[PDB]
């Protein structure tokens, strides 16, 4: 079976299943854990920064796009970079010619259509990372959770990578509760961060370990790391 | 899209062997027979005009084909290889030679020309040898009358008569015994009627069989009058009638 | 223009070149070789326009080398004379044509005996017992029409070209600061560094 | 022998093309949507499976427009379903472009269809992974349409695809039965998000929302419009009702 | 056959994973990076004793304020070196300055991922990955003295040390106690040169080594023989001290 | 090696099984046809199946409307028919506009089945599983009937058949033209040589038709058309009170 | 258009294409290359499949890129044309461009960066040939000898070989080769030159040439008999013990 | 025939302080002998503390400055928001500029 | 994908080989033999006609010799196609250098050009290599007559005499055994024959099955002359030979 129908992305299985797109999906899993919440004066993104030795970086996990637009990756780091590098474009697109700032559901879509082209044609390979969406525009706080698959929703909070399902219950429940944390940063990202060690168990986020952004009604996308953060570890 | 299959699909085999060429000269192989024959003034190619259902239209079906008004062709295998081969080579005929030079390609050159194309079916990338064989028969001013073979690996030979197809075996033996280096026009097609003969399993007659030949100028297929040194096409079709009365003198 | 003279003798060619290189209201340099070397026993010369001069003589010079190279033999003057023909005659019909003039001179050694070609930028080619290109010919020619001679030794030739030299440092209105003489025999080539008052 | 199946497109020795029966599984296992051809419009429905509470209600939308006048909406792998709209609109904006006039319906589906059918030519490239219901209203009436992942598509009285497929055709059958002078704009949405809650039974496990848009001559002008509001809690309830 | 490109059950890029295996092969080479500086240490590894061991050149520099050492398969190393020099020297020509170190980094990993046989993304135009892995040190204003490593995956990590090739594994544990926020570049030299004489298989000596660093005063250098001897001598010194 | 089997290149036989395959497929519609020479028409007759109920009957077609005077009926999967229905549209409309006059219903064929010829020999190209019916009262030819296939092959023919039960129709069209000894219905009503049609088409498949069971198209000098459900009511009343 | 991945990676870290095309080296004719004190030294040993030849003609082993740089190679020989002709291409150009020929190390790491191309593109597969080059740099003295192989790595020797049996007259070399005297002679390095030859020509008069390049473009190949000399002189060094 | 240039007027000054500097320009717009506008700003604050200004065809003028912000954006993205200091954005400008040397952009720009 | 049906005609066997190049000279082995002689005053190239009929017309054959140049011919062993397509861009490389230097291009110059397009074959594009094997028979003035031969992989070198097509060892053993460096134009006719008719695997060695060609310098003239000899010509000389 999936041996002979997942050489790659132009073949189906005979379920109706494309392998090598959820192969894909695999790489997200084993990236380290990302949270995102919003309220409706802002939206945050709290990611765990994973280190390769003890000698070694907490690799960056979050890209700013715009002034009001930013993300956070798990997966293939190197595809977060042509993703966001290709959102950071359009977002410029939409600024220069009409002077307009792009519409996080409209990002959104643009990535859909641009994962989807990697999944139909021989010789390309899907992407393996995946990626959460914050951003205030015209109607707004947004979060949006994108799949490499090409799935793209908007929702209130939610979690991808390793364990990112203790998160994503947390969230869950605690749902009426932060989605009216407006008008208070603070308390916003200190939900996330309660949310983000739900699904710890390994170490405790520590401060060059932590990393946190934030978006919203009078807030261009800003990100803080280390020092910045210590007042919520 | 796009063509992907940039490497060729006819390769070496450990023995040596090119199995597609192989393959399609199988394929010629079940081709109906058909037949050469040159004369001492003269060339006749043959066929037999296999109806594939009698609600079909046999003359809506030329397997015998003019490519200049000297050089005719005729072959045995795969039909719709045979008739894009003649489009280009009537083309070919014309953008390689005759609007250079002002007149038609003599029969060895433009077999030449047709032989390059199916060698090239050979060696490019993503595509299969042609499955057809034919044999060019016509008549130019420094060489006279020709005859010649042409297979799907692209190598052709000079002929005074031969036969491809299902029975060519039969065909060019039997040929080896009636031809002789004095026969006249009249005489070929006369051996070549009785050769076709054996070949063929039904009905024989001038609405199954197609044949032509390449022989005397026929100034009255020209179509106009006023330029001396224009005589005609050497290229002629015979008409269902034409062959029924050779048929009575079997 | 510069002044470009050649002269083929009894076995040898003799090459003079003016050393002026003048830029509207200056003159730049007054010790200028407007000649390259294609192969030890092949020398050209040129003129014309100001950058394309040098640009096209050097790229003939790495071609010729190259051939050296590759086949470890040295191409006979005619063979080199039509490589540079050529060359010309595609320039002449390309997008910016080479503006340049050039005089070959090379000792044969199959044949044993000096040529001497003319070739204007257009891919003009002739070959003669001695040329030149621009205004040069027209003082010139009328004297050479007079004493040349195919028998004469590079020395008889050396004193021709003097003369030459002298008629057009008095009729021609620019100064081209004299020239610099080389010679091209089954030896190879040497530069006549005595010229300045031979 | 075999093998027939691993590349788009061979044909197998029945004359058959694997890969898009496969991709038609795809089909089969995704989110059940229709379409209503009414007496002077369409309308169209999808079923929209909530996953979670966090998924914000209302915003994910899946029914497409084309130009002004065209509804599209499909069941298999969604980014197929976009990319296949997206072709679509560059295919109306040109026809419209050069001719001035929108697009015709049946015109439109074959620009859809040809261009699905060219994705099971070469084996460099997948079939699409949908079934697109689409249509709206043209210089001569409401059409109905749905094309396949092989490229074929025909017109229809009504349509249904995915999941629930084959409850949502009853219903379907059902209503074209006992309606042969034809059902209303109005009537249609009603009748079109009791079909959706029906069909929903093949898939009851999870809860979800559901969605519509219509485009009636008479009630949006030919112009596709979704449902929202009053208008759309009114065919809730009315689906909600006969659910029981 | 399979596509160059093609993911793994687990998620992993085939062609990189076997990527990261020929680098395993390769000779080590390890970066030490201090307040003071950066240390950039490999293993010559010659072949044969006829091998001029000086013409082995695995520690190359970038710009003044930029080096690197590499590990694996070397040939593939030389157009990365030359698309970082060209990338330093472009970004000087255009802004009047320095390239950050990450920068310069980041722009050597674009070229990773810029492989297969039609990748629908741009005109990746390389049959594979490189089979090489660099450790990349400088300095810059911003953020001082740096150390990175970049993999043939297009991931790059910055390190306060870290060890690549042969004998990481074990040169790395070594690094992990052996390394504190305030080693001087004194101790990082003979701390490197240690580590090196570990794991290689030869007797580490002036010929089958090379030490080098980055100073913000003096830029990248590459430490010449007669230097780097005396630092071996000093080091099996200070040991045998103990 | 087995691969001979999924790309056009030949097999040891010096057979193409892909071009076979998809002579396969141009019967899985499981839809007969015949075509029938007037004195000056020319008529084509193909069932006309309309399983669900929630399709839009007039919507489900296998007769084209090629150009003005060529009329094209597909024997094949409706996503291939229409694919080679657009290409003979384009071939068509250039051809007017660059020869100045109408392309003659034979050529049409023949280019169509040189382009089904190349499908044949190039690797990426696979056939297009449909036979192709192209009629037509040519103004140099009469009526005419030009068949191409999967194989490039192609040719002209006094009446024809094509589907699942072609040989039936065949050997039935085949008898009469025995028994009238000349190649054409010699009607001089376009009517009358579609009831003669229809008439062998239930004679050879043993099957009475109402209207919607059949498609009709005729072609006349200056043009070709297609008869309506009560068009073909009215052909069917007709050969009723004969019977 | 053809752009397959023909050299790729394999689970364990290997590049086999690049790998087979060093079996093609091994099993091209020896190829050797000593450097002396103000000189560089090039042998190769010539095959016996078939003898009947015109050695006039027949391509010659040892090539010259300039007029001070040399290249011989071991593998297959058409696929050392296209690395020559490149060669000699560079070579011109470097002269018309940086006005001043090529240094011996520039010339190596151009061959050996189109060797490394070769490795990781598209549609070809990697060149069958390892080189040695030798010459000296633009009016320098010193005695220069490199190597480059498929892969595309270089470096220089004081003395190398390769080529069937390479891995014998290595070891000649190896404990017959002081780096802290090398040939301080054109003659006693053309003899240790010949010495390591014999390790493996199996008595070849014929079957042993020798190349000679000093300072300056000063290139030159000795003749049968020059060589045949320095055999016989060497066959009694054994035989006068 | 079409003439793709044209001259909006205006002036423009710039004085560097020890520890401040100034750029002024009039807010005049017009166009031969007609105002388009008497307060059109020709100054703008591109970030980084920057202040730029390009005079003549403002067409050109506007597309310069909209790109050179641009480019101080793209500066931020591509060196981890390392701030562009002003003679980096000088060096930038000259390449912004001499990218059109065969079709300038008709203005005097100062920072 | 396509990757599938690639053969990948351009690598390397574990053992350092190129498959194809083996499988094409294999292939070049089952062909008519072609025999090369060079004399002191001029060149002689045989070669016997592989297959042959009494129908089949001689007089307008050329299956194996093949004028390039008027100094330089070939004789063919293996594809007749193959051939034709490289003798044709050989012919044209001649005329380019003839018009560059205006004077005969020098034969191993044509020959090494020739053989770089057979080596491309075998470093890329995927294609099959040309199962050609080639004898160039030429003069010039810088090496006189030359003798070269060139096979699919692309190498080519000198000779004396040499064969290719079928049975060449049993061929060169004969030539290494009867060839002499003094030998006359008249030897070397006469030697060749004796090869071939030894070699045959036909019944006896008839002119109808024979090319024969030779580049001389007649003394009476000072210039270099090929003669492809005709079916007469050849018959006549098998007599004289004693083959009779």
């Amino acid at each position: 079976f999936r041996n002979n129908y997942d050489g790659d992305t132009v073949t189906f299985s005979p379920t109706g299943r494309l392998f090598q797109v959820e192969y894909a999906l695999e790489a997200i899993k084993q990236g380290s854990v990302t949270v995102g919440l919003r309220s409706n004066t802002h939206a945050v993104l709290v990611a765990l920064k994973r280190n390769a030795d003890e000698l070694s970086s907490y690799q960056k996990k979050i890209i700013k796009c715009d002034e009001h637009m930013g993300l956070s990756l798990a997966g293939l780091a190197p595809d977060a970079r042509v993703l966001s590098n290709y959102l950071r474009q359009q977002c410029n697109y939409s600024s220069l010619v009409f002077n307009r700032k792009l519409a996080v559901e409209r990002a959104g879509h643009l990535l859909c259509d641009k994962a989807q082209k990697n999944t139909q044609s021989y010789g390309g390979r899907p992407y393996g990372v995946g990626l959460l969406i914050i951003g205030y525009d015209k109607s707004g706080a947004h979060l949006l959770e994108f799949q490499p698959s090409g799935n793209v929703t908007e929702l209130y909070g939610t979690a991808i990578g390793a364990r990112s399902q203790g998160a994503k219950t947390y969230l869950e429940r605690t749902l009426d509760t932060f989605i009216k944390i407006d008008g208070n940063p603070d308390e916003l990202i200190k939900a996330g961060v309660e949310a983000i060690s739900q699904s710890l168990r390994d170490e405790s986020l520590t401060v060059d370990n932590l990393s946190i952004a934030i978006v919203g009604k009078d807030t261009p996308f800003t990100i803080y790391d280390g020092e910045a953060v210590a007042k919520y570890i | 899209m796009t063509d992907r299959y940039s490497f060729s699909l006819t390769t070496f085999s450990p023995s040596g062997k090119l199995g597609q060429i192989d393959y399609a000269l199988t394929a010629v192989k079940q081709g109906v027979t058909s037949l050469g024959i040159k004369a001492t003034n003269g060339v006749v190619i043959a066929t037999e005009k296999k109806s594939s259902s009698p609600l079909a239209m046999s003359e809506t079906l030329s397997k015998v084909s003019l490519l200049t008004p000297d050089i005719g062709a005729v072959y045995s295998g795969m039909g719709p290889d045979y008739r894009v081969l003649v489009d280009k080579s009537r083309k070919v005929a014309h953008t390689s030679y005759k609007r250079i030079y002002g007149e038609y390609p003599p029969t060895k050159l433009l077999v030449s020309e047709v032989a390059k194309i199916m060698q090239e079916a050979t060696q490019s990338g993503g595509v299969r040898p042609f499955g057809v064989s034919l044999l060019i028969a016509g008549h130019d001013e420094f060489n006279g009358f020709s005859l010649y073979q042409v297979d799907p690996s692209g190598s052709y030979f000079p002929w005074k008569a031969t036969a491809i197809g299902k029975g060519s075996v039969a065909a060019k033996t039997f040929l080896e015994k009636r031809w002789n280096d004095e026969l006249e026009l009249e005489d070929a097609i006369h051996i070549a009627l009785l050769t076709l003969k054996e070949s063929v399993e039904g009905e024989f007659n001038g609405d199954t069989i197609e044949l032509a030949i390449i022989g005397d100028e026929n100034p009255d297929l020209l179509g106009y009058t006023g330029i001396p040194t224009d005589k005609g096409p050497r290229f002629r079709k015979l008409t269902s009638q034409e062959i029924n009365d050779r048929l009575e003198a079997l | 223009m510069d002044i470009i003279l050649g002269i083929r003798v009894q076995d040898s060619v003799i090459l003079a070149s003016s050393k002026a290189v003048t830029r509207g209201i200056s003159v730049l340099k007054d010790s200028d070789d407007k000649t390259r070397q294609l192969s030890p026993h092949t020398l050209m010369s040129f003129a014309g326009e100001a950058g394309d001069t040098v640009q096209f003589a050097e790229y003939i010079q790495a071609n010729i080398q190259l051939y050296s190279i590759r086949e470890d033999y040295e191409l006979s003057p005619q063979a080199v004379s039509s490589f540079v023909r050529q060359e010309l005659a595609k320039s002449i019909r390309s997008r910016r044509p080479y503006q340049v003039n050039v005089l070959i001179g090379g000792y044969d050694k199959k044949k044993n005996k000096p040529e001497l070609y003319q070739i204007d930028y257009l891919g003009t080619k002739v070959e003669l017992p001695y040329g030149a290109h621009g205004y040069s010919g027209f003082y010139t020619f009328s004297l050479l029409d007079h004493h040349y001679r195919p028998d004469m030794t590079t020395e008889e030739g050396l004193d021709l070209l003097k003369l030459c030299v002298q008629e057009l440092e008095k009729r021609m209105p620019m100064d081209f600061k004299g020239v610099i003489v080389k010679i091209v025999d089954k030896d190879g080539i040497r530069q006549v560094d005595d010229f300045q008052a031979q | 022998g075999t093998g027939y199946d691993l590349s788009n497109s061979v044909f197998s020795p029945d004359g058959r093309n694997f890969q898009v029966e496969y991709a038609v599984k795809a089909v089969e296992n995704g989110t059940t949507s229709i379409g209503i051809k009414c007496n002077d419009g369409v309308v169209f429905a999808v079923e929209k499976l909530i996953t979670s509470k966090l998924l914000v209600p209302q915003k994910n939308v899946k029914i497409q427009v084309v130009d002004r006048h065209i509804g599209c909406v499909y069941s298999g792998l969604i980014p197929d379903g976009r990319h296949l709209v997206n072709r679509g609109r560059e295919e109306a904006a040109s026809f419209k472009k050069l001719y001035k006039t929108p697009i015709p319906i049946p015109a439109f589906a074959d620009r859809l269809g040809q261009y699905v059918q060219a994705h099971t030519l070469y084996n460099s490239v997948r079939p699409f992974g949908v079934s697109t219901i689409f249509g709206g209203v043209d210089k001569n009436g409401a059409h109905l349409y749905m094309l396949e992942p092989s490229g074929s598509y025909w017109g229809y009285k009504g349509a249904a695809t995915g999941k629930g497929r084959q409850s949502a055709k009853a219903e379907l059958e059902k209503l074209v039965d006992h309606h042969p002078e034809g059902l209303s704009a109005r009537e249609a949405v009603k009748q079109a998000a009791k079909i959706i809650y029906l069909a929903h039974e093949d898939n009851k496990e999870k809860d979800f929302e559901l969605e519509i848009s219509w485009c009636s001559l008479s009630e949006t002008n030919g112009l596709h419009k979704f449902v929202k509001g009053d208008l759309l809690q009114e065919a809730i309830d009315f689906a909600q009702k006969e659910i029981n | 056959d399979r596509g160059v490109s093609t993911f793994s059950p687990e998620g992993r890029l085939f062609q990189v994973e076997y990527s990261l295996e020929a680098i395993k092969l390769g000779s080590t080479a390890i970066g030490i990076a201090t307040k003071e500086g950066v240390v950039l240490g490999v293993e010559k590894r010659a072949t044969s004793p006829l091998l001029e061991s000086d013409s082995i050149e695995k520690i190359v520099e970038i710009d003044r304020h930029i080096g690197c050492a590499m590990s694996g398969l070397t040939a593939d190393a030389r157009s990365m070196i030359e698309h970082a020099r060209t990338a330093a020297v472009t970004h000087n020509l255009y802004y009047d300055e320095d390239i950050n170190v990450e920068s310069l980094t980041q722009s050597v990993c674009d070229l990773a991922l810029r492989f297969g046989e039609g990748a629908s993304g741009e005109e990746r135009l390389m049959s594979r990955p490189f089979g090489v892995a660099l450790l990349i040190a400088g300095h810059d204003a911003d953020d001082g003295y740096q150390l990175f490593h970049a993999e043939p995956s297009g991931t790059f990590y910055r390190y306060n040390a870290k060890a690549i090739g042969s004998g990481s594994e074990g040169a790395q544990a070594e690094l992990l106690n052996e390394w504190h926020s305030s080693l001087t570049l004194k101790e990082a030299e003979l701390l490197v040169l240690k580590i090196l004489k570990q794991v290689m298989e030869e007797k580490l000596d002036e010929n089958n080594a090379q030490l080098s660093c980055i100073t913000k005063q003096d830029g990248f250098k590459i430490y010449d023989n007669e230097k780097t001897a005396e630092l071996i001598k000093e080091l099996k010194e200070k040991e045998a001290a103990e | 090696a087995g691969y001979d089997r999924h790309i056009t290149i030949f097999s040891p036989e010096g057979r193409l099984y892909q071009v076979e395959y998809a002579f396969k497929a141009t019967n899985q519609t499981n839809i007969n046809s015949l075509a029938v020479r007037g004195k000056d028409c020319t008529v084509v007759i193909s069932q006309k199946k309309v399983p669900d109920k929630l399709l839009d009957p007039t919507t489900v077609s296998y007769i084209f409307c090629i150009s003005r005077t060529i009329g094209m009926v597909v024997n094949g999967p409706i996503p291939d028919a229409r694919n080679a229905a657009l290409r003979a549209k384009a071939e068509a409309a250039e051809f007017r506009y660059k020869y100045g006059y109408d392309m003659p219903c034979d050529v049409l064929a023949k280019r169509m089945a040189n382009l089904s010829q190349i499908y044949t020999q190039r690797a990426y190209m696979r056939p297009l599983g449909v036979i192709l019916t192209f009629v037509s009262v040519d103004e140099e030819l009469g009526p005419s009937i030009y068949k191409t296939d999967p194989a490039g092959y192609y040719v002209g023919y006094k009446a024809t058949a094509t589907g699942p039960k072609q040989q039936e129709i065949t050997t039935n069209l085949e008898n009469h033209f025995k028994k009238s000894k000349i190649d054409h219905i010699n009607e001089e009503s376009w009517e009358k040589v579609v009831e003669f049609a229809i008439t062998h088409m239930i004679d050879a498949l043993g099957t009475e038709f109402s209207k919607n069971d059949l498609e009709v198209g005729v072609a006349t000098k200056d043009k070709f058309f297609t008869l309506s459900a009560e068009n073909i009511e009215e052909r069917l009343v007709a050969i009723a009170e004969q019977d | 258009g053809y752009d397959r991945a023909l050299s790729i990676f394999s689970p364990d870290g290997h590049i086999f294409q690049v790998e087979y095309a060093l079996e093609a080296v091994k099993r091209g004719t020896c190829a050797v290359g000593v450097k002396g004190k103000n000189c560089v030294v090039l042998g190769c040993e010539r095959r016996s499949t078939l003898k009947l030849q015109d050695t006039r003609i027949t391509p010659s082993k040892v090539s010259k890129i300039d007029s001070h740089v040399v290249l011989s190679f071991s593998g297959l020989n058409a696929d050392s044309r296209i690395l020559i002709e490149k060669a000699r291409v560079e070579a011109q150009s470097h002269r018309l461009t940086l006005e001043d020929p090529v240094t011996v190390e520039y010339l190596t790491r151009y061959v050996a960066g189109v060797q490394q191309r070769y490795t990781q593109s598209g549609g070809v597969r990697p060149f069958g040939v390892s080189t040695l080059i030798a010459g000296f740099d633009p009016r320098d003295d010193e005695p220069k000898l490199y190597q480059t192989e498929p892969s595309g790595i270089y470096s220089s020797w004081s003395a190398q070989t390769i080529g069937r049996n390479s891995k014998t007259v290595r070891e000649f070399l190896e404990k017959n080769y002081d780096r802290k005297e090398p040939p301080a002679t054109v003659e006693e390095c053309v003899k240790l030159t010949v010495r390591s030859l014999l390790e493996v020509v199996q008595t070849g008069a014929k079957n042993i040439e020798i190349t000679v390049v000093k300072p300056d473009s000063d290139i030159v190949a000795l003749s049968s008999e020059e060589i045949n000399q320095y055999v016989t002189q060497i066959e009694q060094e054994k035989q006068e013990q | 025939q079409f003439n793709p240039y044209g001259d909006n007027g205006g002036t423009i000054l710039g004085i560097a302080g020890e520890d401040f500097a100034v750029l002024a320009g009039d807010t005049r717009n017009i166009t031969d002998y007609s105002i388009n506008s008497r307060y059109e700003p020709k100054v703008f604050d591109c970030g980084d503390n920057i202040v730029m200004s390009a005079n003549g065809f403002a067409a050109d003028g506007d597309a310069l400055v909209k790109r050179f912000k641009n480019s101080v954006k793209w500066y931020h993205f591509d060196h981890n928001d390392k701030k562009l200091s002003i003679n980096s954005a000088a060096r930038n400008i000259q390449h912004l500029l001499y990218g059109k040397r065969f079709f300038p952009y008709y203005v005097h720009t100062i920072i | 994908g396509s990757r599938r049906y690639d053969s990948r005609t351009t690598i390397f066997s574990p053992e350092g080989r190129l498959y194809q190049v083996e499988y094409a000279l294999e292939s070049i082995s089952h062909a008519g033999t072609a025999i090369g002689i060079m004399a002191s005053d001029g060149i002689v190239l045989a070669a016997e006609r592989k297959v042959t009929s009494t129908l089949l017309e001689q007089d307008t054959s050329t299956e194996k010799l093949y004028k390039l140049n008027d100094k330089i011919a070939v004789a063919v062993a293996g594809l007749t196609a193959d051939a034709e397509i490289l003798i044709n861009t050989a012919r044209i490389h001649a005329q380019n250098y003839l018009k560059t230097y205006n004077e005969d291009i020098p034969v191993e110059i044509l020959v090494r050009r020739l053989s770089d397009i057979k080596q491309g074959y075998t470093q890329h594009g995927g294609l099959r290599p040309f199962g050609v094997s080639f004898i160039y028979a030429g003069y010039d003035d810088r090496y006189g007559y030359q003798l070269y031969t060139s096979n699919p992989s692309g190498n080519y070198t000198g000779w004396k005499a040499i064969s290719v097509g079928a049975n060449t060892s049993a061929a060169q053993t004969l030539l290494q055994m009867d060839y002499k460096d003094d030998m006359k134009v008249d030897d070397a006719i006469e030697l060749a024959l004796k090869t071939l008719s030894k070699t045959t695997d036909s019944s006896a060695l008839t002119y109808d099955r024979l090319e024969f060609a030779t580049i001389r310098k007649g003394a009476n003239d000072g210039e270099v002359y090929q003669k492809i000899f005709k079916p007469q010509e050849i018959k006549d000389i098998l007599v004289k030979t004693g083959i009779t």
